[PDB]
């Protein structure tokens, strides 16, 4: 069963985070798959036309579980680890003030959504740091975006050049 | 020249024919209607329906959503163009809303244009029949002028709280509800200025100026509660949704409806004043307009989603309890407000019904709704407990 | 209770043929042969108020037409 | 008693006033600069006002549209080919408009100044007026056209092709995602400013030349609310152009805004106007110049100069690459119509005449390519041939850019044929500029967008086009053709039948 | 078929083409101003002007026309289809009237279907908001069902009033002014009506019926002298100008705006009734549009006529002499309805000075106009004299 919107490997998911039953368990698969296909970082490509739908659909169970888990302050104030989300967002805020260049700056934000992307953090929280996460790093990377050659960026990505090719 | 040097292919001989020329016999498909695809709400498709729903180009990773893939671009970090993530609310499909009143900007346009230019007829009527005379000169210098323009305040901070949702909505239908709710706010806002900037015209010595009520909503004390309850509203809260609903489902309909409803819309009448009311009248139709709105959004479609009904509820009597209190405050500072109207003007046991008229209606319309079980009894004493 | 509620032309309407009164002096001006019976009804069911907007509509298709397209 | 009223003007003479000062108020959206909070708007309105100059505009169009055209049959007496190509304009145009809405909202939110967001908030409602004006084009054109299918369903059927990805990157992505500054430049600046508002005009132009008197109706209405969404892009500037951080970061975000909308409009604009059209109006390359070099580059953007703004430093490069890019990307298009919403034709003898007489050298080019495709029956059901294959017969591999998502062909282009192929993290991009591949290298996160031959990888041509509903109410014909006559017209088995499996031309550097 | 069977000269190649051959290089006559002969009021012409403006055949006969000979067929008898003896006033120019608020079909019927949508709202959103909860119920169901009720057999009579004027009107721009006087009249009539079905449907037992205030209307006390008045106004007033304008100048302008005002307008809002003043609003706003136009006809252009001004004011002094007596008696009539209201609604020095805001605007917009001798003090006195 192949298909863009409707495929087996899509199917196969469903029956996986319905055997899911605890915010735990559930919370804990989230930030892990996060890790594994989400971003330029993730830890393969192997989900690339399914991990925006799928990672969704675990969304969804870890909200459901987390709103018959935690009481009204928390589920406003804390975490779906347990954490307390002002901390985790004034913590994240301090280092990424702190960070010594875009390189570094660029790190910390997409850890950030990696491991606190709703439903584990509040929206309200997350959307607070995604506000003053992405005033940083862009301060830095459009700081004489053009001064580095593309030689030498394509080295400071780290990118492994296959082809180049042109004319003038 | 008088036929012009443009040609064009409808009228032109030579053009024209060439077009028939390559015409089909037939249409090359029967069917013409444009939103087919489309689950209607009622009978058949509507215009609105056909014109708005699907516009906004979602993936099917954003329930609802017809198209696929990511985003072309992101923001600086990878936040996504519209996300699940900018909002706590989860549904089957974000297209399911529907306006009652079936709203697109045409028809929304065409309403709002009517009421200004007979807001201006009927301006033109008062000022020329001299009606300005039986009203109370305290009412109007003092209670119009400060506490009725402070409350311009109040109503365009609703209207800004709006601009992250306009952002943020993630669909086409709930957007477009979104946007005409907050601008009906802002009207509303300069519709009280306007009664002011009349006043000034027909009244020799009164000022236009917002820095008497802007002092009051800044620095008063009848509206503290309400200004802090709006700077919250507006600038703390970071989900769309909680802010639609909170600011619609919960502040905006027991403070706002009281202070609208129960105190100038009841009391101006009093103090030979139907000026106030004509404009009032215009802020209450929006209100009943727009919650028709706000209901079939969050208890049509979501409180009552066939998967997320429970989470939806949960999260909205969570938003309804954390806000009901600073509205209550927002309430308790308002009452000081009675204490400044002149001897026999209003007493404690009409103030008790009024309450209890919008807490009842409140409870009727939106409480009972998302099984939020508020005790009117205790609400009301809490609020009357500020006299 | 506190539903949505208006009222048509038609509503009013009902009522109108109860608006004329009697009184000697309650009859035309003009010379006549003929008699026109004091109940007579009318086919359509008006209002000023649905006259104006229902003459409104055609009119803006009119000169929306004429202003726009056909003058282009 | 003299007759009184109060004007607009009167009450937004005190809408300045209206925001209050509070710890909390501030953006919500992440943004490396600061818009004034004291800047002003050119057009004094409120809602009320508003609403009724719009509702007037709405009068006259609709009225024509119930009733002259309709009279005159306005909807069928056009070229089969503009029938098709407003398919495309007004729906690509749509979500354009659409997305302008929450670009405005967000622009909106980030103003602090009162009247500024009153400015932006004007354009919010007038971004929702064309969503529903673009919506009405092809509403009607589906209700009272000689073609329905396309018009009908755009909405979902113009995600089988590769050309709805770039409009959705500059059109879309492009007006809401990023710094408010960046979206405003890709918006109003750049998009609006130069390419969208003359657009609009033109598209009229071609329209009328073609027997096509709806579209001039409803987009010379919104033709209309353009000069107070040029303000609000200028006014942009001014709101920032005294905060430091601007003469840091300007420059770099209106090139960056520049280069992103070039590369989609530069090619795919002249491609729809002469291409999608039997009776030309302006050469594309001589338009291209005066709008982007003249109007834009020039008088435009040098009003600007007095606020630190820069001519873009990518426009030569933009203007080196522009000469043949509509021409080389309609081969690409026309060789993959199966994935379209939309019917292509051929150009006939006296447009190849015209081709030749405003670009010498296209017949020995592209002329000869199409004659050779037709003579073996790319046209006829039958044959079995789609271009596509001529292209893998050929090894004429098609990419897409990474970041753009413009397609591009290197070994058969007349244009560019640069190539920057680059492996990260297990990940293959492709790139057809320096400027997109620095985009990319500098916010790799920024831009993840799969590309048709990832998504569609091994799967058979005919299954993705019924997955996606790309049928006719028949459920049998393609919406899709490589012709606009009436018969022989294909369908979804003789689309199967070529046995056309996607491939993603990356992996051949593996 | 999908092109259709009837070929267009506009659209059609071979018939068009015929067309465009027989045009002409240019056009045959550089004025396209139609109406360019018609006397501008204002600055330019407007559109008013052009589209009304001699659309009436008088011809020179009837002061203004531009026409020559009698009409082709006259009533039997020979009356004139239209002529000078309908009416007592003179002019040198019976086109000289304009609406000052430039009238024509199109405005008219367009702010009237504004105020129709408008209104459905405002109805529909003030049920929603059950905002008849404050409302006193004895106001409710004696003064308005019963008294506000009876008021509209008042303006269906003014409005029937108007009937020999819309056939005798000496031109086109008094004919357009008149007719619309009296359909404003019926439309408020309509929407006293329209009110009290409102509130049938929102408050249970509230009957629609208009037996009720007809009663009132026909043979109640408060009503009598009112119902007299308008009896002889519509019916025994052969003359359209004695007809428009006793109507206008002298009894709406003083029991009608003391009625609507000083008293429905005026008292509603004390019993927590902002429902009726909505349609109250809507009656003054048409009156004020109506008296521009009264006051343009009558003493702009007949009342200040540069030939028979003398002679006009003194025959509208007539008239208002005639009609300011059963206009006066109809308002005493109307001083019982006071007596009706529960204790403490108001007081005599209120009701005083209301008739006083009520003459003393007559005498600003209308007796003083024609130097008609007005005794403010005279005239609240007579009328004073009702109050039971
Ligand atoms: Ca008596
Ligand atoms: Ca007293
Ligand atoms: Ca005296
Ligand atoms: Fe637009
Ligand atoms: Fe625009």
């Amino acid at each position: 069963k192949l298909g863009i919107h409707s495929n087996d490997t899509r199917d196969a998911w469903v029956n996986k985070i319905a055997q899911l039953n605890t915010l735990e368990k559930a919370a804990e698969m989230l930030k892990q798959f996060r890790m594994d296909h989400t971003t330029p970082f993730r830890n393969s490509y192997e989900l690339d036309n399914d991990y925006l739908w799928i990672e969704a659909k675990l969304e969804e169970k870890v909200a459901v579980l987390k709103a018959r888990a935690f009481n009204e302050v928390d589920f406003r104030h804390k975490t779906a680890f347990g954490e307390d989300a002002k901390s985790v967002l004034d913590g994240t805020v301090a280092k990424m003030n702190a960070a010594k260049d875009k390189w570094e700056a660029e790190k910390i934000h997409i850890g950030f959504r990696q491991a606190y992307k709703p439903p584990i953090m509040p929206v309200n929280y997350f959307l607070d740091g995604e506000r003053q996460l992405g005033t940083r790093l862009m301060e830095l990377r459009n700081l004489n975006y053009y001064d580095t050659p593309l030689e030498e960026l394509r080295k400071q990505r780290g990118v492994r050049v296959v082809h180049l090719q042109s004319p003038h | 020249s008088m036929l012009g040097e443009r040609r064009r292919g409808l009228t032109d001989p030579e053009m024209a024919a060439v077009i028939l020329k390559a015409l089909p016999e037939a249409p090359l498909d029967g069917n013409n209607k444009m939103g087919y695809f489309v689950t209607p709400r009622w009978k058949r498709l509507t215009e609105y329906e056909a014109l708005t729903v699907y516009a906004q180009p979602n993936a099917d990773w954003i329930a609802g959503g017809l198209d696929w893939g990511d985003w072309t671009q992101k923001f600086h970090g990878g936040r996504p163009s519209w996300g699940n993530e900018t909002t706590e609310l989860r549904t089957v499909d974000w297209f399911k809303h529907r306006d009652p009143l079936r709203r697109w900007h045409a028809p929304y346009v065409k309403d709002k244009a009517e009421e200004w230019r007979y807001t201006d007829r009927f301006l033109q009527g008062y000022s020329a029949d001299g009606q300005i005379r039986a009203m109370n000169p305290t009412w109007r210098d003092e209670f119009i002028n400060r506490y009725w323009g402070a409350f311009l305040f109040n109503e365009y901070g609703l209207f800004n709280a709006h601009s992250q949702g306009a952002r943020e909505a993630l669909s086409d239908v709930t957007r477009v509800s979104l946007a005409f709710w907050g601008f009906d706010k802002i009207d509303i806002a300069q519709m009280i200025q306007l009664e002011r900037g009349f006043l000034a015209k027909i009244v020799p010595g009164f000022d236009e100026s917002t820095a008497v009520p802007k002092a009051e909503w800044t620095n008063g004390e009848v509206y503290k509660s309400a200004r802090l309850a709006v700077e919250g509203l507006w600038q703390e809260v970071f989900d769309w949704n909680e802010s639609a609903f909170s600011v619609h489902a919960v502040y905006d309909a027991l403070f706002g409806q009281f202070v609208r409803r129960e105190f100038f819309q009841r009391l101006a009448p009093r103090f030979g004043d139907n000026l106030t009311p004509f404009f009032i009248n215009q802020a209450q139709t929006y209100f009943q307009i727009a919650k028709q709105g706000v209901q079939d959004l969050y208890y049509n479609c979501l409180g009552d989603d066939p998967e997320f009904s429970d989470y939806n509820r949960t999260v909205m009597r969570n938003w309804t309890g954390k806000w009901l209190e600073p509205t209550i405050a927002a309430l308790r500072d308002f009452m000081g407000l009675f204490a400044k109207l002149p001897a026999g003007t209003t007493d404690k046991e009409e103030i008790t019904a009024s309450l209890y008229r919008v807490v009842d209606d409140w409870i009727e319309d939106y409480a009972s709704r998302i099984d939020f079980k508020a005790d009117r009894d205790q609400i009301v004493k809490a609020v009357l407990a500020g006299l | 209770n506190r539903a949505p509620t208006s009222v048509n032309a038609q509503e009013v309407h009902r009522w109108l043929q109860s608006f004329n009164w009697d009184f000697k002096n309650n009859r035309t001006k003009y010379a006549t042969k003929y008699k026109m019976a004091n109940e007579t009804k009318e086919q359509f069911k008006l209002i000023a108020k649905e006259y104006a907007r229902m003459e409104a509509v055609k009119d803006e298709r009119q000169f929306g037409s004429l202003q726009d397209a056909l003058t282009r | 008693r003299a007759p009184t009223s109060v004007n607009a003007q009167e009450v937004h003479r005190w809408l300045q006033s209206f925001n209050w000062d509070f710890k909390n108020n501030r953006t919500k959206y992440a943004t490396k600069y600061k818009m004034a909070n004291e800047t002003k708007e050119q057009f004094k309105l409120i809602a009320k006002e508003y609403a009724r100059m719009e509702a007037v505009k709405d009068e006259r169009q609709f009225g024509s549209l119930q009733d002259a055209l309709t009279r005159l049959n306005a909807g069928v007496r056009v070229h089969p080919k503009w029938n098709e190509t407003m398919k495309v304009v007004s729906n690509f145009l749509e979500v354009g408009e659409y997305n302008a809405i929450a670009a405005t909202g967000m622009l909106w939110d980030s103003a602090q100044a009162a009247e500024q967001k009153n400015g932006y908030l004007a354009q919010v409602l007038d971004e929702i007026r064309h969503t529903h004006q673009c919506a009405y084009v092809n509403y009607y054109f589906a209700k009272n056209g000689q073609d329905p299918a396309g018009h009908n369903d755009a909405r979902r059927t113009r995600t089988i092709g590769p050309l709805w990805k770039g409009m959705k990157r500059v059109f879309s992505d492009g007006f809401i995602s990023g710094d408010a500054v960046e979206c405003s430049l890709n918006l109003q600046l750049v998009g609006e400013a130069c390419f969208t508002n003359p657009l609009i005009v033109a598209v009229t132009e071609w329209a009328a030349a073609n027997g096509d008197e709806i579209t001039p109706t409803v987009f010379l209405s919104i033709e209309t609310d353009e000069l107070r969404h040029m303000a609000n892009g200028y006014q942009t500037v001014v709101s920032i152009a005294n905060d430091p951080a601007s003469a840091k970061y300007l420059n770099t975000d209106l090139n960056n805004a520049f280069w992103t909308q070039q590369k989609y409009f530069t090619p795919v604009l002249g491609m729809l106007f002469e291409y999608g059209s039997k009776f030309k109006v302006e050469p594309w390359v001589k338009t291209w110049d005066r709008w982007v070099y003249e109007d834009w580059g020039g008088i435009w953007i040098g009003r600007l100069g007095k606020y630190g703004v820069e001519s873009p430093r990518s426009l030569k490069d933009a203007k080196q690459d522009a000469y043949w890019a509509h021409h080389d990307l309609y081969l690409l298009a026309y060789a993959l119509w199966p994935t379209g919403f939309f019917r292509l034709a051929l150009p006939d003898q006296e447009e190849m005449e015209w081709f030749e007489a405003n670009y010498p050298g296209w017949y020995d080019h592209y002329g000869k390519i199409y004659e050779e495709w037709r003579a073996r029956g790319c046209e006829d059901p039958s044959s079995g041939f789609i271009p596509l294959m001529w292209f893998i017969e050929n090894n004429h591999p098609i990419y897409i850019d990474r970041v753009s998502q413009v397609p591009f062909c290197p070994s058969l282009a007349k244009g560019a044929s640069t190539l920057r192929v680059h492996e990260y993290n297990g990940e293959m991009h492709t790139f057809s500029d320096q400027w997109g591949e620095r985009m990319w290298l500098a916010e790799p996160e920024r831009y993840e967008c799969q590309n048709i031959f990832e998504q569609y990888e091994g799967r058979e041509l005919s299954e993705v086009i019924a997955e996606l509903h790309g049928l006719r109410s028949d459920g049998k014909t393609l919406i899709a053709q490589p012709h606009v006559r009436g018969d022989k017209l294909w369908t979804l088995d003789d689309i199967k039948r070529l046995n056309c499996v996607f491939k993603n031309p990356v992996k051949a550097f593996n």
